[PDB]
């Protein structure tokens, strides 16, 4: 949320409350709709331990997503 | 719109000399020529 | 037609293994250093020490014996 910090701003102001209101429900992606993170201006390395944890129900999510950043060059794909 | 069918200095274009570590995927990428 | 040269290199680099890898590491780090590669050319053998065997133990090729050589200069 502190990645471009507009104080005077009412929406990046109202945005925290429905980050609260989302937080609330038990949802894991709350920072989802703060402004920066959406524009993909910001992101975090936690999101990588998530695709670990993925790894034990789809064993696939860490293949899919090298192949998708070009991190394994598979010929054909 | 078609419809979809049922049936179907100048750089060199190589892989990098050095690789750094072991597991780095070789990547074709635009290269100097030296 | 490069990239059928392209896709030949290609299907190479990616079959090739991980003995590989490490031995073109080593021998691109040699010719950096100046060194040739020849030379460079894995260890299926397993070793153990048997302490003051009984005599009647059998001796095998490749064996190393264990000797208390008495003093030369004595």
């Amino acid at each position: 949320r502190f990645m471009q910090f507009r104080a005077k701003d009412s929406y990046s102001l109202a945005l925290s409350k429905l980050e609260k209101r989302e937080r609330e429900n038990g949802s894991n992606l709350a920072f989802m709709f703060r402004l920066p993170f959406a524009a993909g201006r910001v992101f975090s390395i936690s999101m990588l331990d998530t695709l670990l944890y993925q790894s034990f129900v789809k064993d696939y999510m860490i293949t899919i997503t090298r192949l998708l950043l070009g991190l394994d060059t598979t010929p054909g794909s | 719109i078609a419809p979809v069918l049922e049936l179907a200095v100048e750089y060199v274009k190589g892989y990098p000399p050095n690789s750094p570590y072991i597991g780095s995927s070789p990547t074709l990428c635009h290269l100097l020529p030296v | 037609a490069a990239a059928e040269w392209i896709s030949q290199q290609r299907l190479s680099l990616y079959r090739r293994s991980e003995r590989q890898e490490l031995s073109e590491l080593v021998k691109n780090r040699m010719k950096h250093l100046g060194l040739p590669t020849t030379g460079y050319d894995h260890q299926n053998t397993l070793s153990y020490v048997l302490i003051n065997p009984p005599p009647d133990t059998r001796l095998e090729p490749s064996d190393i014996v264990y000797l208390i050589r008495s003093d030369p200069l004595a």
